[PDB]
RNA sequence: GGGGACUCGUGAGAGACUGCCGGGGUCAACUCGGAGGAAGGUGGGGAUGACGUCAAGUCAUCAUGCCCCUUAUGUCCAGGGCUUCACACAUGCUACAAUGGCCGGUACAAAGGGCUGCGAUGCCGCGAGGUUAAGCGAAUCCUUAAAAGCCGGUCUCAGUUCGGAUCGGGGUCUGCAACUCGACCCCGUGAAGUCGGAGUCGCUAGUAAUCGCAGAUCAGCAACGCUGCGGUGAAUACGUUCC
């Protein structure tokens, strides 16, 4: 069976169908760099990739959707770690220390009654 | 409201944009909605008793 | 480089440099300046006593400029004055005349602050 | 109405108070109650009394004030000075 | 085929379940097919009052009401399970549709 | 608080720079979210300032610091019917943030026209001692050495 | 066509309890730190307001004891008023620009609304809109293009290509009707404002800050309000001396 995971970070989902290749990131019918343009969320989609040892291979392409650029970002991370345990049950103990099977429960804090934001109160004015 | 203005609100005025709802229950003019037909006041007694279906507090 | 009168800033591209005309806008520069064939991306510098005069007859013949669209404006105020209207009464006095709100506010039909 | 699709308006009770007059050629002021109506080029030469909330104003229909509404030349609300 | 289309929707859960699972279980017992309940996205309705009739306007109640929709999808045609689908005993709470 | 330290939070390393302080500095610089474009005002600058002198400048950057880092400050305090100033030690964590948010603070009130030469100005005028944020530096400390008899107040 | 792999929708379940290990403590409650784990000590957030205080608020949601009006304080309607304006305060918005304005190209959302409706597509109009009409009682069709962001070009510190108040002209839509007193569009005009005195407010993490989108009321709308939704995303907390 081919090679099926999933990560999601605050409302992005990825699904990454990680492959072993030679190293290409064809994220939804697109490239890397077409993609994130910016270099700091390139830094974390091959930050598992690097702890591991193992970006010169295992060429993935996954289908993105929901959130943002960063959110879609943060989701891929999580899909190559959980991907890369499939493959190869030892480096666990290496992948856990560096806080990447974390999903890291952060979501937005809804708006509350009475406040302008979820914490954010009027003036107060005492007279 | 007034007696004479709830039965006003139920008939058919001239001018067919001069029609406006009231609250079914009490005569209210202000803050009825339109899928109950109640105001604000009216929609709080009904879904604390039960008496209307679908309706109850909610939390997320 | 005077053009109705109204003498044309120098070192200024000529789709702003037009709008120091009374009467001419950005919109009305972006067509004063495609009957005529300039280019937008020009500095008023470099521009051609020939091409100057290209642009002395599209205006004249077709916007409204300095002077006698000044005093329409003054003549329509004036005309809601004598009329007896409602915004001729609220021309009189410095207030908006456009149902503003006149409780905290309407600052610039009035003066500054006085605090009696 | 406003649009330049439905014309002007004027109501059906105030033109039939003019057409009325405007064919055997009498200056009788009327009394009206309709400041929504809009001076049209009949009512040029013509003096309507408009109800401003207390009384009924004289207005006075001379030549130019043809694009207006009938109600702009009665000020509803009084007002001096503060002082 | 995809003849006969039932839209079920209720108000609330363990009545429009309870409704498909075990109701309309009975034309299969005919000789027929579904194709089980299939869950649909529920609609969440939202609503927010005072809670004093008079000036307190930072205090509120949030009311919801949640429309839960299944949907059913018997296959096979017969003539005889036409009226097996009219005198079924269903709930007041539950609306079905024949589409 | 009342109920003891809180947990600071980590920096991830910068992906074009390989050091802590430079991701460090992005975060002085950011406003309003808009992270990648003070992302673009700081490799900016750092490039713009080994065009004037060919050193690596994060190798710039720390001699940067290391002119206007803070050793004393000069935190107050009410003793009597008169307040006064009292020197106290700067850590080590705190002389490199006070000093990021004196880089990035004087930098927005400087005579140029970018941000991006605004910022590469201080950076080469505090790596040789003569910008304006280094003259904060001989401020804070002239108003820490003038107070030394108060260093017997310390909360 | 088809598929049950993945996601999602939503039903029933598992999961976190100091359960396990080490140190401190009457072997106590507990406490500091490790292993596993998606999550660790209440995981984050909501709903939830004890006995009572303020003769706190509402006789104008409703209900009501007394007192009062009954050819008027009842009641119908047309106009006007709640929108005034030497001023004073409070809550917000847009700003004073280069971490920006404008022009062109190009990505990425969530939660909602729709038959007295949603108006695709095509055409006409500079545009708000007009007209024809396919689809859809909606995980199906429509609302729907998210905007900040990214790339490139221009402006060069100026009361300006910042600001968009005010005023002139011409329009559209809703409605019996837009004068008093509606939003929206176009053309022109281009005021105050160059970071705010004493004082004072909010916020400890997906927070503040900032950028848009949807709803309820509603023919239309003075929606910059309220209640929600997601995108990008900080800096600090030595400490209890002082308020
Ligand atoms: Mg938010
Ligand atoms: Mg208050
Ligand atoms: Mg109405
Ligand atoms: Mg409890
Ligand atoms: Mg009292
Ligand atoms: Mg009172
Ligand atoms: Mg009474
Ligand atoms: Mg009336
Ligand atoms: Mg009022
Ligand atoms: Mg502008
Ligand atoms: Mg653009
Ligand atoms: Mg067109
Ligand atoms: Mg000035
Ligand atoms: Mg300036
Ligand atoms: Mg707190
Ligand atoms: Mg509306
Ligand atoms: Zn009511």
């Amino acid at each position: 069976r081919p090679i099926q995971t999933v990560g999601r970070r605050k409302e992005a989902v990825v699904r990454v169908r990680l492959v072993p290749g030679t190293g290409k990131f064809d994220l939804n019918g697109r490239s890397l760099e077409d993609y994130f343009p910016n270099k700091v969320h390139q830094q974390l989609i091959k930050a598992p990739l690097v702890t591991v040892d193992r970006v010169e291979s295992f060429d993935i392409f996954a289908h993105l959707g929901g959130g943002g650029p960063s959110g879609q970002a943060g989701a891929l991370r999580l899909g190559i770690a959980r991907a890369l345990i499939l493959v190869s049950p030892e480096d666990r103990p290496a992948l856990k220390k560096a806080g990447f099977l974390t999903r890291d429960p952060r979501a937005t804090e809804r708006k509350k009654y009475g406040l302008k934001k979820a914490r954010k109160a009027p003036q107060y004015s005492k007279r | 409201a007034k007696k004479a203005l709830v039965n006003k609100a139920a008939g058919k005025p001239r001018f067919a944009v001069r029609a406006y709802t009231r609250c079914s229950k009490c005569g209210r003019p202000r803050a009825v909605y339109r899928k109950f037909g109640l105001c604000r006041i009216c929609l709080r007694e009904m879904a604390h008793a039960g008496e209307l279906p679908g309706v109850q507090k909610s939390s997320w | 480089a005077r053009l109705v009168g109204v003498d044309l800033p120098r070192d200024k591209r000529m789709e702003v440099a037009l709008t120091y005309i009374f009467g001419i806008g950005r919109t009305r520069s972006n067509e004063i300046l495609a009957a005529t064939g300039i280019d937008r991306d020009l500095r008023t510098r470099d521009l051609t006593e020939e091409q100057l005069i290209h642009l002395r007859d599209y205006i004249e013949a077709n916007l409204k400029v300095e002077g006698d669209l000044r005093r329409e404006v003054q003549a329509d105020i004036r005309r809601k004055i004598e009329i007896g209207c409602y915004q001729g009464l609220r021309h009189r006095r410095g207030m908006p005349v456009r149902g503003q709100r006149t409780k905290t506010n309407a600052r610039t039909r009035k003066g500054p602050k006085r605090t009696i | 109405p406003r649009s330049l699709k439905k014309g002007p308006f004027v109501d059906e009770h105030l033109l039939k108070k003019v057409d009325v007059q405007n064919e055997k050629n009498t200056k009788q002021v009327i009394k009206t109650w309709s400041r929504r109506s809009t001076i049209i080029p009949d009512f040029i030469g013509h003096t309507f009394a408009v109800h401003d909330g207390r009384k009924h104003v004289p207005v006075f229909v001379t030549e130019s004030m043809v694009g207006h509404k009938l109600g702009e030349f009665a000020p509803t609300r009084t007002f001096k000075g503060h002082i | 085929g995809q003849k006969i289309r039932i839209r079920l929707k209720a108000y609330d859960h363990e009545a429009i379940d309870a409704s498909a699972r075990k109701i309309v279980e009975t034309v299969v017992r005919t000789g027929a097919s579904v194709v089980g309940p299939v869950p649909l996205p529920t609609e969440k309705n939202v609503y927010c009052v005072i809670r004093s009739p008079h000036k307190y306007k930072d205090s509120r109640e949030h009311f919801e009401m949640r429309t839960h929709k299944r949907l059913i999808d018997i296959i096979d045609p017969t003539p005889k399970t036409v009226d097996a689908l009219m005198r079924i005993d269903l709930p007041a709470s539950v609306d079905v549709n024949i589409q | 608080p009342r109920k003891g330290p809180a947990p600071k939070r980590p920096l991830v390393n910068d992906p074009v720079y390989g050091s802590q302080l430079v991701t460090q500095l992005v975060n002085k610089v950011l406003l309003k979210g808009k992270k990648s474009l003070a992302e673009r005002i700081v490799y900016g600058a750092l490039e713009q300032a080994r065009d004037k002198t060919g050193t690596d400048p994060v190798i710039t950057l720390k001699r940067a610091l290391d002119n206007v880092k803070p050793a004393l400050e000069v935190r107050s305090r009410r003793v009597g019917g008169a307040t006064y100033q009292v020197p106290v030690e700067v850590r080590p964590d705190r002389s490199t943030t006070l000093a990021l948010r004196w880089l990035v603070g004087y930098s927005r009130q400087r005579r140029e026209k970018t941000m991006i030469e605004r910022l590469a100005n201080e950076i080469l005028d505090a790596s040789n001692g003569l910008g304006a944020s280094v003259k904060r530096r001989e401020d804070t400390h002239k108003m820490a050495e003038a107070n030394r008899a108060f260093a017997h107040y310390r909360w």
